[PDB]
């Protein structure tokens, strides 16, 4: 599966977790920010790798990063 | 004519203008002295 | 023109090169 | 567009063109219809196409089609 | 530093890097990067503003 | 055995059966399981 | 001469160049009729060609074993017209446009919209910037003396 | 650009050509795509090789924009 | 779908066909694996060292058996110049009758040896299908020590550790000494011993060795110091090679210049020169410091380097560390090196021909020149692959710095965009202009008026021509002067053998230049700078630019970044490597196609065809491509077919696989894994074929698999469809 990483110069925009077509990443309570938020990724197993959450990051180099790893069916996009 | 002159001032046209009269001037130079391998002085 | 003789225990030796072959093969692991 | 590339065509046939003297020697007359300044020694791009003329063979068949036209002058 | 002001970009990882930028707002609460800095080259994503530290900006004479 | 013959003797043995041994050997390596 | 090339005055393959050219140009003269106007051409063709043929010849130009005109551009004076005048005119044209282009970028960097200035070109600017390229070598060394030229540490360099 | 290849050498071998006046007919090519274009090496040697030879030997004749072309094409 | 990639767990537990594709692409990459230590990777290195040198030995005792029973080199001692050599026999059973008569040679079909292992084995000393049987019988036995030795460091008690693989001045002093004097050494009393006296007809072998003096006085001047003895009487005018007719008793001597009779270098003076090479490695190794406390310490000569006014930084204080701790930094300098020497020997073994009868092998020549300059070309894109990889994987910053200034290495990452955009300026300039004029060309040749052609006479080159003596140019410069210090300082050593060869047309020893030479050696330059621009942008822009400040985390080899931020695809350092394996295979076919088409020329004697007609870009493909392919191609034709048959062949497989690149590379993935699910779909709901089922999940090849895929093709289609025209062409045209 691969790797995803969140940095604290999120400010919690939302926009990674409303791009997710797999459903990896979520809001979750912080104080780094005005918005309260941060990113989370703590369903990684069902990641793609599609880095649709990347594309839509507004920070000035991200503020989550998708390492590619291991594949798995999940990973791979296998509906077979 | 205030918005004719600035579409002729755009990239396009001006490029086109000023690369016409470039090959304009090169051409008319080597028909006045054509075959010209060196400098004439 | 080599013989029969010649070329038989080249063709032997290369086997013995070959068993030393595959025992270093194993020996670099799976 | 359409229409002013059909009256270059035309204009060239009338004025840059062997379409006479193709008219009368269309088996031995290679149809032309552009010639060729003459600078940098481009000018060897015309051909002896026949019929006293110096240009550019022309492939698109505008000849035959004007004759098929009963277009008989320039 | 404050509002208005013209700031280099000490960040490395950043497209401004080295760069100078005018200083949007900087907020006085606890966030970890306050000062809101503006561009006016936009980066490779078409951004042309970002959040930055205290110790990542340095103010021009 | 003349050694003319040798040439008849590998060239199919090497290039047929080695071919088909090693691809039994490596699809079976290939496919195990733990 | 140098490198073993000879002059082409003096080169027969040169002549035998020009004769076989002009040959053949003749023939192509021969199945045309009368003073028409390709027999013109042909015959305007004839005339540049011999011309050509004798301004290389009375040029101080090398030809080789093939009759055709070698240039000497090792940097000697003698054979100065082939490359280095050439080198000169063009580094000269070169530094203009170069030198209006920098300008007009500086010049319109400095205003409220530097991209729209870009793509429509503010013409009373522009012919204003590039009637002053003349002066492109005198320009540049005043503008590197005065440090105006090169920028120094607010470039930017990646991450390594 | 199969199809127009495949034209070009069908027609300039079995169909282009003179008629003597006895009625013998002779083709561009002479009836060599029947047994040549077979094989690709047919096509690389009996048609893209012997019929490019007028595009390069084209240099110094009205032709020559042509083989200008070919390169610039090539490029 | 488990234990196959035993070293990467990771591949092991990927469900689809990709598993078994990266099984095979990372099994060398021993840094990579699982549990993973360095004493391990050093040891598997060293093992594997072994067996690479075994396969090498095993691969040159091949060619010598298959020429000492199938070759005709005995026949083709008596007869060289007529004699075609044989490298093997053929047994294909798809053969028809005509092509077994077409590729039959004396009692079996076979094929010509293009190696020009012949006359190497010719020239040091070999005359009898049994000396090559020794050759192979004993190289044999040497890929048996080298196996034996390759399982023995791998055993518990002797598996060397990091201190002794890390000692580096152990290990150059008996490398230089050692291997390059000794062994030059021994070369030396091989060439004397043997190959001397059997140029002039006396048979020194296993037997009569040490009762045959290789000198008549026999080593008494070395001894006594009367070295002159040895030089004294060296082999006439007219001797004839392999026999006493002519011959000389002298065994190191200056002659400069080649054989009267065989048109290659004196073997006395491949002798002496093995001699002083020996003599000079065996003393500059002894440089390094070892356990007996003289020599030197190489961290301190790195440390102590750093000028004093201050452009280099501190110096090359962080090297020593830098280096000893990175395999890929060792190997990028050794890469280079060897592409550079493999550079050295495709330019010097044509103009210099060093083996008897070589010379006049034109298509072996040809193979030779052109098999080297592709090696040197993969060598040096591997050294520069290798040095992208220290950048991502082995360079540390904190090493290669000392209190924020930064010493020689990483002061390269500080003015890189310095580097990049003059690389990028060089190359630009080049090719604008070098195009500019070959197409000026074309254009006025075209238009039937040539006088008008921009020829630059190569006068730089030509004046290096004359400082080496050939009196072409008319410049008597330095050796081309008979009154000139460089002249009477040799006039009685190498100058008449030298003069006499390099002022002779029939050679290829300083071929005269002309424009077209000047045009072609700015394309190659173009080339070379282009390639480097591609090599050193991936290996700097490694561990990050601007499009990715974080590059380095996400290793040498990646697809990309994805699609955010404009796009980034091709973004890694492996992708630059992968375009700049284009442009070095272009650079290695204009070098090649330049040596080749002046030897064709220079070979049938019309060297005024090059000299006119490589001045434009038509005229090449006119009178290079066009006009020499003629005989390949008609290989075979509906008519029939010629021992040139399997050129055609082979010539059309390198079209198909270079045009199966194309399809790897112009379509990418993603195009490719619909139409394998569309396939899926229709194997699991089609009777008959439901009882059989993948055990891997069919899936497309990946961004990175599909980018090496469809290179390899390129890259192999390419050699196959130049080695086939070269080869072919030669043969063909040159009978
Ligand atoms: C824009 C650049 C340029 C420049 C500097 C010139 C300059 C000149 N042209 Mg000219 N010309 C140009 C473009 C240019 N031309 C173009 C684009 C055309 C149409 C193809 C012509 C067609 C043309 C004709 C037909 C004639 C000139 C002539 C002349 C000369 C006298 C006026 C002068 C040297 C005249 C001349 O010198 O001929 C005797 C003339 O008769 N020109
Ligand atoms: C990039 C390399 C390059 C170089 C150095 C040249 C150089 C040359 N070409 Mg050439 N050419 C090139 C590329 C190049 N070309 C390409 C790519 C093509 C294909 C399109 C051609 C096609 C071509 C043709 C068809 C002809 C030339 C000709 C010429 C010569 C006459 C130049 C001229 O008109 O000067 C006179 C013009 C100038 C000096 C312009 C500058 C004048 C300004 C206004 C001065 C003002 C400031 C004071 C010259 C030696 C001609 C010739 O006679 O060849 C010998 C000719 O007939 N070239
Ligand atoms: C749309 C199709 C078309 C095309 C491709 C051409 C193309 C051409 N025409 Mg042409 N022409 C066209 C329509 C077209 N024309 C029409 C509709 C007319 C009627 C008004 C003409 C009337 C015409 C004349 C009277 C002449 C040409 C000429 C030419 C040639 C030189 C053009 C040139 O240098 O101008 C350069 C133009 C500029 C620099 C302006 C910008 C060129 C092959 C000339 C020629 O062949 O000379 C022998 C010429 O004398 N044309
Ligand atoms: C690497 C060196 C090498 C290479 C490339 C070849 C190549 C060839 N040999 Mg050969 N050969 C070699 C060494 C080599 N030989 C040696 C050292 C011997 C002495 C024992 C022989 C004895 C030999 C005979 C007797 C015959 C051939 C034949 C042939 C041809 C058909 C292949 C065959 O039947 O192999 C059979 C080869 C052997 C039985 C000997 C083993 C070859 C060496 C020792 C193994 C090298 C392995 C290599 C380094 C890597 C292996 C990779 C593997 C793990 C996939 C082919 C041209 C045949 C021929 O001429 O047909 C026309 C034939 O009849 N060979
Ligand atoms: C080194 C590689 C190699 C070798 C030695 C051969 C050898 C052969 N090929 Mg072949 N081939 C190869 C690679 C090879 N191939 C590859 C890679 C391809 C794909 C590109 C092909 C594609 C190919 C085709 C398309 C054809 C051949 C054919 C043949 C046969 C030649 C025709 C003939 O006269 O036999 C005549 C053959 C016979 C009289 C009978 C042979 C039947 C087999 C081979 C005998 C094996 C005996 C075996 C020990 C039995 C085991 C015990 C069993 C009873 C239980 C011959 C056996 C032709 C052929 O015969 O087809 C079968 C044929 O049509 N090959
Ligand atoms: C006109 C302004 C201008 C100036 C002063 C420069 C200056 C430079 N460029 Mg550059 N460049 C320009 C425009 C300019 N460029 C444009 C428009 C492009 C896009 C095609 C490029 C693309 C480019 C590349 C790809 C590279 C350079 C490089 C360089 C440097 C070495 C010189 C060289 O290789 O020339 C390069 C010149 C060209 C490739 C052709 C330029 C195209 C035209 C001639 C320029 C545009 C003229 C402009 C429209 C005039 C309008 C002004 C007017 C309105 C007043 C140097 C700093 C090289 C470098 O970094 O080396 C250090 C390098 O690798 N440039
Ligand atoms: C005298 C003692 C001695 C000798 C002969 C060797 C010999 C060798 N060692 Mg070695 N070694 C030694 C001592 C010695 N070592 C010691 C003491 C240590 C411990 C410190 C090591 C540690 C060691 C390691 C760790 C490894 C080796 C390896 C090797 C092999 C290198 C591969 C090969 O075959 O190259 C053959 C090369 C030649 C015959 C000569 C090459 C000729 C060059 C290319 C031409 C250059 C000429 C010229 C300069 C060109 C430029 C032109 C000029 C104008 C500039 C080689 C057999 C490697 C190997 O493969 O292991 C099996 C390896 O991994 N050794
Ligand atoms: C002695 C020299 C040498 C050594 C020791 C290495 C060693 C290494 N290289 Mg390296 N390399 C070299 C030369 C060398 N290379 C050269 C010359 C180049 C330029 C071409 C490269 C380019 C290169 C790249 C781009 C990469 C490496 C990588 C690696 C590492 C892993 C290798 C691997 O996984 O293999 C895998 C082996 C294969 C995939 C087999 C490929 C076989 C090819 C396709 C040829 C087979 C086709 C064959 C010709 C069939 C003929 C067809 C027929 C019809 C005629 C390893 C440390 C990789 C790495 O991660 O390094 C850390 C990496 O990304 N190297
Ligand atoms: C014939 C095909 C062709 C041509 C002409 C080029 C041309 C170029 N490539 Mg290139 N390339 C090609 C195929 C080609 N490539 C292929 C197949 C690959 C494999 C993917 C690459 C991979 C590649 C890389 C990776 C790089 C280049 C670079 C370059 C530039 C080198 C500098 C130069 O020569 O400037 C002179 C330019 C030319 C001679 C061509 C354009 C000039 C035209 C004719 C002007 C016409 C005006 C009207 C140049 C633009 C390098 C670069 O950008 O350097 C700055 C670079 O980094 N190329
Ligand atoms: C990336 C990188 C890398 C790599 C690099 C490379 C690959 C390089 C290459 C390089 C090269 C490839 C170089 C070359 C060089 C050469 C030279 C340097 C030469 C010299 C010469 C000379 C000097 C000569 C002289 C002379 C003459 C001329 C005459 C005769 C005599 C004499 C000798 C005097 C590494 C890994 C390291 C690290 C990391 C980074
Ligand atoms: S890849 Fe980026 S987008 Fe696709 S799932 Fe993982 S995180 Fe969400």
């Amino acid at each position: 599966s691969h790797t995803v990483k969140i940095y604290d110069t999120c400010i919690g925009c939302t926009q990674c977790v409303r791009a997710c077509p797999t459903d990896v990443l979520e809001m979750v309570p912080w104080d780094g920010c005005k918005a309260g938020q941060i990113a989370s990724a703590p369903r990684t197993e069902d990641c793609v790798g599609c880095k649709r959450c990347e594309t839509a990051c507004p920070t000035d180099f991200l503020s989550v990063r998708v390492y590619l790893g291991g594949e798995t069916t999940r990973s791979l996009g296998l509906a077979y | 004519m205030k918005d004719f002159l600035k579409y002729l001032s755009t990239a396009p046209v001006l490029l086109t203008a000023w690369l016409t009269f470039t090959a304009g001037f090169v051409i008319e130079i080597n028909r006045f002295y054509p075959d010209a391998l060196t400098f004439p002085f | 023109m080599i013989y029969d003789s010649q070329v038989y225990i080249a063709l032997v030796i290369a086997v013995v090169a070959s068993v030393l072959a595959i025992r270093l093969g194993a020996t670099l692991y799976n | 567009v359409i229409f002013l590339w059909l009256s270059g065509m035309h204009f060239h046939g009338a004025y840059f063109s062997n379409y006479s003297a193709w008219l009368t020697n269309p088996t031995s007359t290679k149809p032309s219809a552009q010639i060729v300044w003459p600078i940098v020694g481009q000018e060897v791009l015309n051909a002896d196409v026949g019929g006293n003329f110096q240009g550019i063979q022309i492939t698109s068949g505008f000849f035959q089609l004007w004759r098929a036209e009963g277009i008989t002058s320039e | 530093i404050q509002k208005g002001s013209t700031v280099r970009i000490l960040r490395k990882e950043s497209y401004w890097y080295n760069e100078s930028g005018t200083v949007v707002v900087v907020d006085q609460s606890k966030v970890r990067y306050p000062v809101l800095v503006r561009f006016t080259k936009v980066n490779y994503a078409g951004t042309n503003t970002n959040n930055f530290g205290l110790n990542e900006v340095e103010e021009v004479v | 055995m003349s050694l003319d013959l040798l040439p008849s003797f590998f060239v199919p043995l090497v290039g047929l059966v080695l071919p088909l041994f090693s691809i039994i050997g490596l699809f079976l390596y290939i496919e195990k399981e733990n | 001469d140098i490198g073993g090339l000879n002059p082409c005055k003096d080169s027969e393959v040169f002549q035998k160049r020009l004769a076989k050219t002009v040959k053949k140009l003749e023939n192509r003269l021969k199945k045309y009729e009368e003073g028409t106007p390709p027999q013109i051409a042909i015959q305007q063709q004839i005339t540049q060609t011999k011309q050509r043929f004798t301004r290389y010849a009375d040029s101080n130009l090398l030809c080789g074993n093939d009759g055709l005109p070698h240039l000497i551009t090792d940097g000697r004076w003698s054979h100065g017209s082939e490359f280095l005048l050439p080198s000169i005119l063009f580094l000269y044209i070169s530094g203009w446009i170069g030198w209006v282009g920098r300008k007009y970028i500086r010049t319109v960097g400095q205003t409220s919209n530097p991209t729209e200035k870009e793509i429509i070109i503010d013409v009373p600017l522009a012919i204003s910037i590039m009637t002053s390229g003349f002066l492109w070598p005198f320009a540049a060394w005043q503008e590197f003396l005065s440090g105006d030229l090169i920028a120094s540490d607010e470039t930017i360099t990646t991450s390594p | 650009s199969i199809v127009i290849f495949h034209f070009s050498w069908k027609m300039q071998s079995d169909v282009w050509g003179t008629v003597s006046p006895t009625g013998a007919v002779s083709h561009i090519t002479g009836g060599n795509f029947a047994q040549s274009s077979i094989t690709i090496n047919g096509w690389l040697r009996d048609f893209l090789w012997s019929q490019a030879a007028q595009v390069v030997q084209s240099y110094g004749s009205s032709l020559s924009a042509y083989g200008l072309i070919f390169l610039g094409a090539h490029f | 779908v488990y234990k196959f990639p035993k070293f990467s767990k990771a591949l092991a537990e990927d469900p689809s066909t990709r598993r078994i594709w990266y099984g095979i692409a990372t099994a060398h990459d021993f840094e990579s694996h699982d549990a993973m230590t360095e004493s391990k990777l050093y040891q598997k290195i060293f093992a594997s060292h072994f067996g690479h040198i075994a396969i090498i030995f095993l691969w040159t005792a091949g060619n010598l058996f298959h020429v000492a029973w199938q070759g005709n080199f005995e026949a083709w001692i008596l007869n060289p110049l007529k004699v075609r050599p044989i490298a093997h026999a053929i047994w294909d059973p798809h053969f028809g009758q005509a092509a077994y008569k077409a590729f039959l040679k004396t009692s079996s079909p076979a094929n010509l040896a293009l190696s020009g292992v012949y006359e190497w084995w010719y020239t040091i000393g070999m005359r009898t299908n049994n000396d090559l049987y020794q050759g192979s019988f004993f190289l044999i036995l040497l890929s048996s020590l080298l196996l034996f030795a390759g399982w023995l460091h791998l055993q518990p008690s002797f598996r060397p550790s990091l201190d002794w693989f890390k000692a580096n001045e152990y290990r150059l002093n008996h490398h230089l000494s050692g291997l390059f004097g000794v062994s030059s050494l021994a070369w030396t009393g091989h060439l004397v011993h043997v190959a001397i006296p059997e140029s002039r007809g006396i048979h020194v072998g296993w037997d009569n060795f040490l009762t045959v003096l290789p000198h008549p006085e026999g080593l008494t001047p070395f001894f006594s110091g009367n070295w002159k003895a040895y030089a004294q009487n060296p082999d006439t005018a007219s001797h004839i090679f392999g026999s006493g007719e002519g011959s000389g008793t002298a065994i190191l001597t200056f002659l400069g210049g080649f054989h009267p009779q065989t048109k290659s270098l004196w073997l006395t003076d491949m002798a002496h020169h093995h001699l002083a090479i020996a003599v000079l490695f065996i003393v500059a190794g002894h440089m390094y410091r070892t356990n007996w406390l003289i020599g030197h310490q190489m961290k301190l000569i790195l440390e102590a380097h750093r000028p004093p006014g201050g452009r280099l930084g501190i110096g090359h204080i962080g090297l020593y560390e830098t280096i000893t701790n990175s395999l890929h930094f060792q190997l990028g300098l050794a890469l280079a090196a060897l592409g550079v020497a493999t550079s050295l020997t495709a330019q010097h073994m044509y103009a210099l021909p060093p083996y008897a009868f070589l010379a006049s092998n034109f298509p072996t020549q040809a193979a030779l020149y052109t098999h080297h300059q592709y090696i040197a070309g993969f060598l040096m894109v591997g050294a520069f692959a290798h040095g992208a990889i220290f950048f991502v994987r082995d360079y540390d910053p904190a090493v290669n710095t000392r209190n924020g200034e930064k010493n020689v290495l990483a002061r390269m990452l500080e003015h890189k965009e310095a580097i990049i955009s003059h690389l990028s300026w060089v190359s630009l300039f080049l090719g604008f202009h070098t195009l500019g004029i070959y197409v000026h060309n074309d254009v006025v040749v075209a238009f039937g008026q040539p006088e008008k052609q921009i020829l630059v006479e190569p006068l730089f080159a030509e004046w290096i021509q004359a400082a080496s003596g050939k009196t072409l140019y008319n410049f008597d410069l330095l050796l081309a002067s008979s009154n000139s210090p460089a002249s009477v300082a040799s006039s009685q050593l190498w100058l008449p053998g030298w003069l006499s060869a390099i002022n002779d047309g029939k050679n290829s020893l300083f071929l005269p230049i002309g424009p077209g030479d000047f045009l072609v050696h700015h394309a190659i330059a173009l080339g070379l700078h282009t390639t480097t621009l591609i090599l050193v942008k991936g290996a700097l822009d490694a561990r990050g630019s601007k499009l990715m400040p974080d590059k380095k985390d996400f290793g040498y080899s990646f697809p990309c970044d994805g699609p955010g931020r404009g796009g980034t695809c091709d973004i890694s350092a492996w992708d630059a490597f992968y375009l700049a394996m284009f442009w070095m295979l272009n650079t290695i076919g204009w070098v090649t196609f330049y040596w080749h088409w002046k030897h064709l020329t220079l070979w049938q004697g019309n060297q005024v065809q090059f000299n006119e007609s490589s001045n434009y870009i038509m005229g090449w493909l006119r009178d290079y491509l066009w006009l020499n392919s003629s005989p390949l191609i008609n290989g075979y034709n509906p008519f029939g077919m010629n021992s040139l048959s399997v050129w055609a062949w082979m010539f059309l497989f390198g079209h198909l696989v270079w045009a199966t690149g194309f399809m790897f590379l112009i379509s990418w993935r993603g195009y490719w894994q619909e139409l394998i699910e569309t396939i899926v779909w229709a194997h699991e709901r089609t009777p008959l074929a439901n009882l059989v089922r993948w055990k891997d999940k069919p899936v497309a090849l990946s961004i990175v698999q599909a980018r090496l895929v469809g290179l390899a093709h390129f890259t192999i289609g390419y050699v196959l469809t130049y080695a086939a025209f070269v080869i072919a062409s030669t043969i063909g045209k040159l009978g």
